[PDB]
């Protein structure tokens, strides 16, 4: 006499009871351990995760027990469908921990793992703060070089055996929860099906990813050959206006932002930017006084004030006293209305925005603290990162600094400095975009089984030369996992969520601004003391994810979908700029360009009978004891022509553009000084002394 | 020269858990309201059919005085005419009640480092409780179709649950003491008035 929905809607409120008390003392111990890190209070932390863990996989089995086709209701059927997610639930015990024992392993291996000096063996850089504060700060091509390519071969090449058997086992774990792949898995955050309309597919998600990124590469083509006219004048004798960038030289280990290079490719270096560091310190300004003028904030556009148990609780200051604390930066919803920021807070202008920024996903998280617990996050696993960043776009605005006090009612802003400022964001926002879309279409090739893992590398550099137009400094075989090298490829982390939230920061900005009845450019707006843009942004917020993301994102932009015209309206004026500064310049890339093809001999290889035979058909260690024969034909050369005792070895033959069994290209560095390649004329003299080479 | 014992009441070291709301009668006694309206410690005095003022002047037969815990989000529904698992299963108020609604935070005493778990509340319940009913009732609630059997198990869950109450929790999650003054006439000698 009762039906199911009625049954699981009991079962919800038995569940919903003790999952906020126990989520609640797994972030209170989680908490206690980042504000104070000892060696009892990780385990704290892990008994209680582990307790909150074993309630949520009890459980999820007897939500199983529920079939999801008899409930009609639809609030009811997402906390379902989220409950009954297993995850890696679907696995035997043994292929369980031997999964969570190479992704253990893949992480302190990134953490842990070094990079030594081939200058200092006894310098061994780790990444962090070691090997980033070169690939950040420095403009020396060799040092940049070997810092690396180092990286990629001490480190990455440990994670390609593991990432191989990760790649098994999430597709073993995804196939058996009745998906495609584990790319499938991870686009199952975007699936919809509601009734009608508001829907969305998993394929979608690829679609509407790739119809958005040829609307961008115009925009980034013309940031690319500008970026490339400028970085000649930084680096002359190692890029060619013609082909791709070299990728140890975009100012990180990856490439991923190019904002490091902003020194590099100021448009006018005459004028600086907007810095209110020193305008604060001036004015007595503390912690609490950013945090509390950041609140004042977000009470004039509409939202509520913070709670006095979020100034009772929260860490807003690094302690004086003996007290290691993890502060990288974070807002923190551990439930039942206890919400905090962690942060060690200084008076700077970076840190004054992302604290608008943290706060932003604080009024976020209690705006749906009123749904059930299974519905408390973003509509999807972008909202909330893009919700953080239009409060620092508008808190970063000369008028809203003039408000403040930070900069004087004597203020006006040029033609230049906003060139200056929409650049320096273009270097941010619009150049991890082709990066961010090529990473998440690599891993989700590869899940899908599209690229064999004999052309993992082989295909990932086609692709950046092709998409991102970035070339790799030396070829790296089917040893290196350069992807890996990347901090949420190694951890399992999806990366499509800082694609769609930058779609998603400048649809809500355009969006809310003109319901501020902001007038000029979009990149001027402020969205503040604007009580209808803000109820407008609340009535999103409140819906979390009871509704779909289609749905919550026509409450603000009046579209269910994706779209980048804001995107591409907000950089307007410098793509205005940018195509006058590059009409006697080349706009786009050649692939077939690398920093080593001018000195590399190309190779065919002699097929001495069908193409097909197994018979004698070079394979991988057939090349090896080429580039072993030709390591020795390097010694005899510089010692009998030279005097020079030089031990060349086979990781000194570099095989670029190898197609097995048929053909290659090779050219040869010193030991020690990748940097150095050694003359093709000087080594074609050596293979002479001692296949066809053209030539 | 007889006082209302008020201090009992209101000035009580624990309180009840609402499934087993504590109800104290006052009769034949002075009552002095002025204590009560006057002080800045209460967060709610909600009076209804009566008033906060215009309370010294009348008299009644008896005065019940139900004391219980609840949390801040379910004080609301201390109310007549509301809605709730507080409200249905725990501690129903009459559509013409008669009588104050006193209520007050009491992070101070009721929540504890690690978890105050002392005070319940009934979750589960076959019906709606009638006015001024008391449930103390500790069947195994039986939502399905298959007899429970006195333990807990699928579709058959134990009804009564506790509060967590951490002093970190926010206001809404934080222990309210709740005092609901009923004021009786009846065919009676009238006893509490109170100058
Ligand atoms: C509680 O006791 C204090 C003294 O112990 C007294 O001043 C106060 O009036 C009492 N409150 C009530 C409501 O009786
Ligand atoms: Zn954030």
């Amino acid at each position: 006499m009762q039906s199911t929905e009625d049954l699981v809607k009991t079962f919800l409120e038995k569940f919903n009871y003790e999952a906020e008390e126990l989520s609640y003392q797994s972030s209170l111990a989680s908490w206690n351990y980042n504000i104070n890190i000892t060696d009892e209070n990780v385990q704290k932390m892990n008994n209680a995760g582990a307790k909150w863990s074993a309630f949520y996989e009890e459980q999820s089995k007897l939500a199983k027990t529920y079939p999801l086709e008899e409930i009609q209701d639809s609030t009811v059927k997402r906390q379902l469908r989220a409950l009954q997610h297993s995850g890696s639930s679907v696995l035997s015990a043994d292929k369980n921990q031997r999964l969570n024992t190479i992704l253990n392993s893949m992480s302190t291996i990134y953490s842990t793992g070094k990079a030594c000096n081939p200058s200092n063996p006894q310098e061994c850089l780790l990444l962090e703060p070691g090997l980033d504060d070169i690939m950040e700060n420095s403009k020396d091509y060799n040092e940049r070089l070997w810092a690396w390519e180092g990286w990629r071969s001490e480190v990455g090449k440990q994670l390609r055996p593991l990432y191989e058997e990760y790649v098994a086992l999430k597709n073993e774990m995804a196939r058996a929860n009745n998906y495609e792949d584990y790319g499938d898995y991870w686009r199952g955050d975007y699936e919809e099906e509601w009734e009608n309309g508001y829907n969305y597919s998993r394929n979608q998600l690829i679609d509407d990813v790739e119809h958005t990124f040829t609307q961008i590469m115009p925009l980034y083509q013309h940031l690319h050959a500008y970026v490339r006219t400028k970085l000649m004048d930084t680096y002359p004798s190692y890029i060619s206006p013609t082909g791709c960038l070299p990728a140890h030289l975009l100012g990180d280990m990856w490439g991923r932002f190019w904002t490091n290079l902003y020194p590099l490719t100021v448009p006018f270096g005459q004028k600086p930017n907007i810095d209110v560091t020193n305008a604060m310190v001036n004015q007595s300004w503390d912690a609490r006084k950013i945090f509390k003028e950041a609140e004042k904030f977000f009470v004039s556009v509409g939202l509520p004030n913070m709670t006095q148990e979020f100034w009772e609780n929260s860490m807003l200051t690094e302690p004086s006293d003996s007290r290691k604390v993890v502060c990288h930066p974070t807002a923190w919803d551990l439930g039942k209305g206890d919400f905090r920021i962690k942060m060690c807070t200084k008076v700077t202008m970076d840190d004054f925005l992302t604290a608008h920024h943290e706060m932003g996903h604080i009024q976020y998280d209690m705006a749906y603290a009123a749904q059930p617990f299974l519905l408390r996050n973003g509509a999807n696993e972008g909202f909330h990162e893009a919700v953080g960043e239009i409060m620092s776009l508008s808190a970063a605005t000369p008028n809203h600094l003039k408000n403040i006090g930070l900069l004087p009612p004597s203020f006006f802003e040029d033609s230049e400095t906003e060139i200056n400022f929409l650049l320096k964001q273009a270097l941010t926002i619009v150049g991890t975009l082709p990066f961010t879309y090529m990473l998440e279409k690599w891993r989700w090739m590869v899940f899908k089984g599209e690229i064999p893992k004999d052309q993992w590398m082989k295909t990932w550099w086609e692709m950046k030369r092709n998409i991102v137009g970035v070339v790799e400094p030396v070829p790296h075989d089917e040893t290196y996992c350069d992807p890996a090298s990347l901090f949420h490829v190694a951890n399992d982390y999806s990366f499509i969520r800082y694609y769609t939230r930058t779609i998603y920061q400048f649809q809500f900005q355009e969006a809310l601004c003109q319901i501020a009845k902001h007038e000029g450019p979009l990149h001027k707006c402020d969205i503040s003391n604007s009580s209808e843009a803000g109820q407008k942004l609340l009535e999103m917020l409140k819906l979390g994810k009871s509704k779909p993301w289609t749905y919550a994102l026509e409450i603000v932009v009046g579209a269910k979908n994706m779209d980048v015209r804001p995107l591409l309206n907000y950089f307007e004026p410098l793509f205005t700029w940018l195509k006058e500064q590059n009409r006697n310049s080349f706009v786009g890339w050649n692939t077939d360009w690398s920093p080593y093809a001018d000195q590399s001999i190309k190779v065919r290889i002699s097929l001495k009978s069908a193409l097909g035979e197994k018979a004698y058909e070079w394979n991988n260690n057939e090349m090896y004891l080429f580039r072993s024969s030709i390591a020795y034909a390097m010694r005899q050369y510089f010692s009998e022509v030279k005097n020079q005792t030089i031990p060349f070895v086979e990781d000194n033959v570099w095989v670029s553009d190898l197609k097995p069994r048929i053909s290659f290209n090779f050219f040869v560095t010193s030991p020690g000084n990748v940097s150095d390649i050694i003359p093709r004329t000087e080594v074609e003299e050596a293979i002479r002394m001692y296949l066809e080479f053209l030539g | 020269t007889n006082l209302c014992p008020f201090g009992e009441v209101f000035n009580a070291t624990r309180f009840a858990s609402v499934y087993a709301w504590n109800r104290k009668r006052i009769s034949n006694c002075v009552a002095d309201y002025s204590v009560l309206y006057n002080s800045a410690s209460f967060s709610t005095f909600k009076c209804y059919g009566v008033s906060p003022t215009k309370l010294n002047d009348l008299c009644f037969t008896n005065v019940y005085a139900d004391s219980f815990v609840i949390r801040g989000d379910e004080v609301r529904q201390i109310a007549p005419g509301q809605t709730g698992k507080i409200a249905d299963y725990n501690y129903k108020l009459p559509d013409d009640f008669t009588g104050c609604v006193i209520a007050w935070n009491s992070n101070n005493l009721d929540s504890k480092v690690g978890g105050n778990y002392n005070y319940l509340y009934r979750l589960f319940r076959k019906s709606n409780l009638k006015p001024f009913e008391r449930d103390i009732s500790t069947e195994i609630y039986q939502a399905g179709s298959t007899p429970c059997n006195g333990v807990e198990g699928f579709n058959c869950y134990f009804p009564l649950q506790s509060y967590g109450f951490q002093p970190t929790n926010g206001v809404g999650y934080q222990p309210y003491r709740v005092v609901v003054l009923s004021f009786e006439l009846l065919h009676a000698p009238a006893t509490v008035c109170g100058p």
